[PDB]
């Protein structure tokens, strides 16, 4: 208990959610494939997508259960299907994750952005919206003290404005 | 009375949620006015798949975001993200577009398919709007944009009139 | 009263602004942006159409003076930067398109190693100017360039372009989306360029001579980082291979020619009492120049070139020293121009008019009669 899921919205399968955590209207939490892990105060905007990579093959496995990190602002419209992501992460609006990643801490993907599959995400950089694994713009996104203190001031934002939703109702 | 909302589209908040004469809500679309008020203008035809999301929960202690808004005669493509934009009477918002946190569309414009307006980018009336990030495309005219909205709103009241429900 | 306009049009990049500024307000590229059109295509172009040119300079400068300039060019003067050898189909379809078209007062087809010369403000200087297509040689002594003394081979960012893409091609290594080598045929030129802004390191006279024996029967291999890509396929790019590709521009053996044995032949051309001032005075312009530690490496293989037996007997002794410009080495031909519109209101009537130009038939290129 203590998530925001909407009644919109959709579940399916095993899916651990932490807590304060935001799921918002007519969003996608498909976790057939693999028990999915939200992290604690993660929000999950409207109309985003939650896939699982079909996993646990002998040799070379594909997969294993998406682990989203705590305080996680997942934009609306973004995919997420089978990535793995670090603490304090804003993915950005129609965006789309890899088959498989491993997004580090302090990230900030940019809107319409292909994130790559088998492609590990650097800790503090900030992705550019069009053409994929631009590596330029980091410095704002620091790992820490910029980026942490940026993402803890979202995370007190997306936290007000889930509450101020929460009391309309 | 004139609005044709459809059935498969969604409008949560009617009080918030606001609906001029003449207007057009396509299949799958999302009006969802929770936190703020949704302003749509007299003629405006928003397209299918379109997610009319509240900008703002308008509880900030300094600097609130404007909620939302819509002109006269504003033809929403469809897939269209539109959120915390004001926009200017006859607006052609592209298809598959995304707007951004208190963006100003001017009268006359015309934004691009796939286009990505960012947060407080203040676009010029009679321009075509254009690029990956938002810039300056070129002038467009007066009298062609106009005919293509009239257009637009005639062929939408045909199809609001006859098969939703 | 009225400050002139200043342009250096180009291949690669496009130099443009107002005359007396330090510096161009902006430097747009050479390509045009087509409204259905898969690649981009470029304005600077020989040996093509004459309608089709016209055309393709007209919606250049149409895009040019609204986003640069902010103005109408029919109140003032213009400066176009042609670099001399610039063919003369090329400079008339300018003349046309400025003239019949715009409609502009006046017009300046001048050298483009004589205004990089006016930055320095020194009356003689050999000079070297290393753009995309070429890397074109022109001493200039007391003001009056020497023109049969020259040299220009074809050795600029094409051939760099051109050597990076066989290298790359030969060795790749591709992320998944590991392997996959040679997936795509050929890539961009605008991502291309920006692979050798940031990644090529220029190597020493010492460094070079090692990979060169190397080539022909591997010291100092490293640095190497990869390098990202759009579309989730970043390719591991090495540090040897960039290298190898800048070690190319000083590569002697077998055309008896380089970048630095080109102003040894134009020095060699050059009379005896002209000879010492122009070695004294060597001036680096150009957008080749612009490497991270080039003129290092330009300085020392000139200077082992002299110490050859073969130069020796006329050269000898010689003191090269590198006088540099105030602006960047791309922007020094600009600078120039921009000095010369913008002081002289005299110096504006010995270039060709609209008056001019309407009942004589052309401005007149060095030539015949």
């Amino acid at each position: 208990p203590g998530a925001v899921v909407c009644v919109e919205s959709e579940i399916r399968g095993d899916v651990t959610i932490g807590p304060r955590t935001v799921i918002h209207p007519k969003a996608r939490i498909i976790a057939e494939a693999g028990p999915i892990v939200i992290g604690e105060g993660n929000l999950i905007e409207e109309q985003a997508l939650i896939i699982n990579a079909h996993p646990d093959n002998i040799t070379p496995d594909a997969e294993k259960p998406m682990i989203i990190g705590t305080n996680n602002v997942f934009e609306v419209g973004c995919y997420s299907q089978a990535m793995k992501m670090g603490d304090n992460n804003v993915i950005e609006s129609k965006a789309y994750v890899g088959r498989n990643v491993i997004l580090t801490s302090g990230c900030i993907i940019g809107a319409c952005c292909n994130l790559n599959t088998f492609e590990v995400i650097p800790e503090n950089t900030v992705i550019y919206g069009a053409d994929c694994l631009r590596r330029v713009q980091t410095e704002r996104p620091q790992p820490q003290t910029l980026q942490l203190d940026f993402l803890m001031k979202i995370l007190p934002n997306y936290h007000h404005l889930k509450k101020t939703m929460k009391g309309s109702s | 009375s004139g609005n044709k909302v459809s059935r498969q589209s969604v409008l949560c908040g009617s009080q918030n949620i606001v609906l001029n004469g003449k207007t057009i809500v396509m299949n799958d679309c999302i009006i969802r006015g929770d936190l703020a008020n949704v302003r749509v203008g007299r003629h405006c035809v928003v397209k299918s798949r379109s997610v009319i999301r509240p900008p703002f929960k308008k509880f900030s202690k300094g600097v609130a975001f404007f909620p939302l808004h819509i002109g006269d005669h504003v033809f929403i493509e469809e897939d269209c993200v539109v959120n915390a934009a004001q926009i200017g009477s006859y607006v052609h918002v592209g298809k598959n577009c995304v707007i951004g946190r208190r963006c100003v569309l001017k009268d006359c414009c015309k934004i691009l398919d796939n286009t990505v307006l960012p947060p407080e980018t203040v676009v010029p009336p009679f321009t075509v709007f254009s690029g990956c990030p938002g810039l300056f495309s070129g002038e467009l005219p007066e009298c062609t944009q106009e005919l293509m909205i009239d257009v637009t709103k005639s062929y939408y009241q045909k199809f609001l009139p006859l098969t939703q429900v | 009263e009225k400050t002139a306009v200043v342009i250096d049009l180009g291949e690669a990049f496009t130099k443009c602004g107002f005359a007396g500024e330090t510096g161009p307000r902006c430097i747009i590229p050479s390509v045009i942006k087509k409204a259905g059109m898969p690649k981009p295509i470029k304005v600077v172009q020989y040996n093509i159409n004459t309608e089709e040119l016209y055309s393709y300079l007209k919606e250049f400068i149409h895009i040019l003076y609204f986003r640069h300039l902010l103005v109408n060019p029919r109140d003032r003067r213009v400066v176009v930067i042609e670099s001399v050898l610039c063919p003369s189909h090329f400079r008339e379809t300018l003349t046309r398109v400025l003239f019949k078209y715009f409609e502009v007062p006046s017009v300046l087809l001048a050298p483009s190693h004589l205004m990089a010369l006016l930055t320095l403000g020194i009356n003689s200087a050999m000079v070297l100017d290393c753009g995309y297509r070429e890397s074109l040689v022109l001493p200039i002594y007391e003001g009056i360039p020497v023109l049969n003394c020259w040299g220009a081979l074809p050795l600029g960012g094409k051939a760099l372009h051109k050597e990076l893409e066989t290298q790359l091609l030969e060795q790749c290594t591709v992320d998944t989306g590991q392997s996959l080598p040679s997936v795509m045929g050929s890539i961009p030129e605008g991502v291309l360029e920006d692979i050798k802004v940031r990644t090529c390191f220029v190597s020493d006279l010492t460094r070079g001579l090692k990979i060169q024996a190397a080539k022909f029967n591997r010291p100092s291999p490293p640095p190497n980082v990869d390098y990202p890509l759009d579309g989730e396929k970043i390719l591991h790019v090495l540090g040897s291979i960039r290298d190898s590709v800048v070690e190319i521009l000083f590569e002697q053996d077998n055309e008896e020619k380089s970048v630095a044995t080109l102003i040894l032949d134009s020095l060699m051309q050059c009379p005896i009492d002209t000879r010492k001032q122009l070695a004294e005075n060597l001036v680096i312009i150009g957008g080749t120049s612009m490497l991270p530690g080039f003129l290092h490496r330009l300085l020392a293989e000139i200077r082992y070139l002299v110490e050859k037996p073969k130069y020796k007997k006329t050269l000898g002794t010689k003191t090269f020293r590198i006088h540099t410009p105030p602006a960047k080495a791309n922007c020094v031909a600009w600078l120039g121009g921009a000095i010369f519109g913008a002081l002289q209101d005299i110096l504006g009537s010995r270039s060709v008019s609209k008056e001019y130009y309407n009942q004589t038939g052309r401005i007149p290129d060095w030539c015949s009669l």
